[PDB]
């Protein structure tokens, strides 16, 4: 049966019902005669049930009937969502017809259970060097990722879908999350030129949208990511803002009248977003591994959003803009990026050994940088001026060409496995080439093409 | 039903109004909020006439009023 | 707050009164009359004018009821419409009953079965009922073809379920566990 | 019509008026028998009006008669203010005696 609305505030929206016949929590309802879907948040009693409408609500009154679904909000999911632009109802907002889905998933579920978690601390190969000497990545795993604008973020995400995709076999899901529309456009046109956009399904919830949209398109991004790991795969996940999550959820609880907890968010700040955080696992079926860009409110990093977001984060990435005006690219910062997997039970002795070994070296031409600034190279000893060249060397072959960047470098791109990464650092590390010039270190693939460069 | 049919001729003889749908009746006014009774038809956001030229807009379309 | 805590006090009033002055059942008649006259819709929408008085509004009640109200009932409603407390009137009403209901030891009993039962059984049912409540208990007996068998007793928040669908359910928890 | 007052909680006066002459925003009240002045800032519905004294509410009660003047506050204006001190209803608050003005105008504008 069909209820009526008796209260419009905004885009909270009241709906009474017969009593026998009250949806549920979550539950998809229709306005008849308009385009207009509501998302039902509280059961009220007398058969009246609080919901917020996921679009513009110009335009309704009282009195106007609604029907329900039966079900939450279901997205198309499948094969079908690679390529195209989807809103957080899943229809498609790019002009190219319906999406032709063979099935359709609500975006509400629980997490997976205890027993069926994957085990182990395997590790996802990026085929990036920096990446995976310096803060490697963990299948199921969650990384944040800081820096401002310009720096090269958008190129290492189209790096990290084509390999994931290429090397892998596997897919990935974009959700941005208050997504502006200027650099929606320009996303989907660079997508188009780098050859990637058939690789990974893109879904927007807009900044101009009311703010359930904005708090739902992650979970809509998570479920087309869900059916991509419940076909065996291993799925990237990319979440362009997690503090708009964050602040999209506090902008609901204000509308439902919750009463605000600490530094004005939201009461179910930690539960809000342990439901988005622990659905991103490694399963017995396929894993989806996140990559989030995270911003920090007033510079402070004991604010509660991320307090809160980095109890879920397992890596950090570091985009520095000193390391991009040297020309080295991708540009990120090897002594301020972290990751819990660089630990040697989990990586392994060798592994452990070669990376803190470019991390103290790096951190010693860091404060050498600073002397031979003070009082010149004279002040140095033989073996800090060693050290120097070492260090220059190790500083110009973390850079990479990439498949994605072929435009900009004028190069072929290149795919570095972890092996190949490891035995050429330690190759660097040992003074073993040391008769080689530091620019044939610069934008090659393995040591070996940094050898085959020096004759050049 | 348990209405008698003296006490159903007595409701039927009421001096009941027949609201519009598109009329209503000002209840309160303060602080330039006008809450108004009736005004079933009325849409999120519509332009209301009040008598003298002077008009207004509609933003809570509560159960039984109407802030403008 | 709830419909039930609002009409506590003046249920509370209208049971002291009539055990105090011996007018149970007159009171019962006049607010079960009260009650159904304020939820007819053109009641119902003469009651939620603005422009009347709440005066205008009790006389109005009570110019409707007529002879079914004695002079302390108007009383009664023109002490509920100055508080502003009209949409009150069938919930005060379901209080008042349930007062006298503890004042003549009695208790309103509804019994659901699968198929009908006779008076023999109905009576057995009723003597059962009244051994074990201590109470003269009043049988509404209903029929639903979800039981199979057996009957639902209930009685305020008693449920005594004697059907085989609760046994039936029972044993599906018994052999899924 | 005058109406009576229902409630006093602090500055604060609530006036009930029959429903055919409730007193506008604005309006300035008189309080019968008390020196005091109420002026009129919401229309509550049920023809009762929230309004703020004047003056001190020490010699107030519920059931007091309250007068309308049909207008709001108005005060003395021209060259019969120079050199006279006066209050907020143009009273004066000197004591030379009364101010011999020939116009008076309201204060909302
Ligand atoms: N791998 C790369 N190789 C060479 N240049 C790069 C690379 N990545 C980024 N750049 C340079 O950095 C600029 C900013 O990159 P972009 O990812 O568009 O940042 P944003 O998306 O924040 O604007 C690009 O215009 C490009 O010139």
């Amino acid at each position: 049966s069909s209820g009526r609305i008796v209260q419009i505030i905004g885009a909270v929206i009241d709906v009474e019902f017969p009593r026998d016949a009250v949806p549920s929590i979550y539950e998809a309802l229709k306005v008849q005669g308009v385009e207009t879907t509501l998302e039902v948040q509280q059961q009220l009693g007398d058969g009246v049930v609080r919901s917020i409408a996921m679009g513009s609500t110009e335009g309704l009154k009282r009195g106007l009937n609604v029907d329900s679904t039966g079900a939450a909000i279901s997205v198309p999911v499948g094969k079908a969502t690679l390529g195209r632009i989807m809103d957080v109802l899943g229809n498609p907002i790019d002009e190219a017809g319906p999406i032709g889905e063979e099935e359709r998933w609500g975006i509400h579920r629980e997490a997976p259970s205890y027993a069926d978690q994957a085990g182990g601390n395997e590790l996802l190969e990026t085929g990036i060097k920096v990446i995976d000497l310096v803060c490697p990545f963990a299948k199921g795993g969650k990384v944040g990722l800081f820096g401002g604008a310009g720096v090269g973020k958008t190129v290492n995400m189209m790096e990290l879908i084509r390999n994931i995709a290429i090397e892998h076999s596997g897919y990935s899901v974009f959700a941005g999350v208050g997504e502006r529309t200027r650099e929606g456009n320009d996303f989907y046109h660079e997508m188009k030129d780098s050859n990637v956009l058939d690789k990974v399904a893109l879904v927007y919830g807009q900044m101009n949208e009311p703010p359930g949209n904005r708090l739902r398109v992650a979970l809509t991004g998570l479920t087309m990511a869900e059916k991509f790991r419940d076909e065996g795969r291993d799925v990237l996940l990319f979440i362009d803002n997690i503090y708009r999550y964050t602040l999209a959820g506090t902008e609901v609880s204000a509308l439902l009248g919750r009463m605000p907890s600490a530094v004005g968010y939201q009461p179910t700040l930690a539960e809000e977003m342990g439901v988005l955080q622990e659905r991103i696992t490694s399963t017995k079926k396929g894993s989806i591994t996140s990559i989030q860009a995270v911003y920090v409110p007033a510079d402070d990093l004991t604010d509660p959003s991320p307090a809160t977001t980095f109890a879920h984060l397992d890596a950090t990435v570091v985009l520095s803009r000193d390391i991009a005006s040297l020309g080295i690219y991708p540009a990120v910062d090897p002594l301020d990026s972290t990751s819990r997997q660089l630990d040697p039970l989990v990586i392994g002795q060798d592994h452990y050994d070669t990376a803190r070994g470019v991390q103290y070296v790096l951190q010693r031409y860091k404060e050498l940088k600073d002397i031979i600034a003070i009082l010149g190279m004279d002040e140095l000893s033989e073996a800090d001026k060693l050290l120097v060249a070492r260090a220059r060397k190790i500083q110009r072959f973390l850079s990479q060409p990439f498949f994605v960047a072929e435009v900009f470098t004028g190069s072929p791109g290149k795919y570095v496995s972890l092996k190949d990464t490891i035995a050429g650092f330690k190759g660097i590390l040992n003074g073993d080439y040391d008769h080689l010039p530091e620019q044939a270190f610069y934008m090659v693939g393995g040591i070996e093409e940094a050898v085959e460069k020096a004759k050049k | 039903s348990e209405i008698s049919e003296i006490i159903k001729g007595r409701i039927e003889k009421l001096d009941v109004a027949s609201q519009a749908r598109n009329e209503g009746t000002i209840v309160s006014v303060s602080d330039g909020i006008v809450r108004i009774y009736g005004l079933a038809d009325v849409m999120y956001g519509e332009m209301i006439e009040f008598p003298g030229g002077v008009y207004g807009m509609a933003l809570n379309l509560e159960q039984d009023s109407v802030g403008a | 707050a709830e419909l039930t805590t609002l009409a506590r006090p003046y249920a509370k009033a209208a049971f002291e009164y009539a055990q105090a002055h011996q007018q149970l059942a007159d009171w019962s008649a006049a607010l079960g009359v009260l009650a159904a006259v304020s939820q007819d819709d053109t009641v119902r929408q003469l009651l939620k004018e603005p422009q009347l008085t709440s005066s205008a509004k009790a006389q109005s009640l009570i110019d409707v009821c007529g002879d079914k109200l004695n002079a302390p009932a108007q009383n009664f409603v023109r002490t509920v419409a100055e508080n502003k407390r009209l949409e009150l009137l069938p919930t005060i009403a379901e209080m008042y009953e349930q007062l006298k209901a503890e004042q003549e030891k009695s208790v309103e009993v509804e019994v659901t079965s699968a198929f009908t039962l006779s008076k023999e059984q109905q009576d057995k049912l009723a003597k059962a009922l009244s051994a074990r409540l201590s109470r003269e208990v009043r049988l509404h007996a209903s029929e639903d073809a979800s039981l199979i068998g057996g009957v639902i007793i209930r009685a305020g928040d008693l449920v005594i379920d004697g059907s085989v669908r609760g046994k039936l359910a029972k044993l599906a928890e018994a052999l899924k566990s």
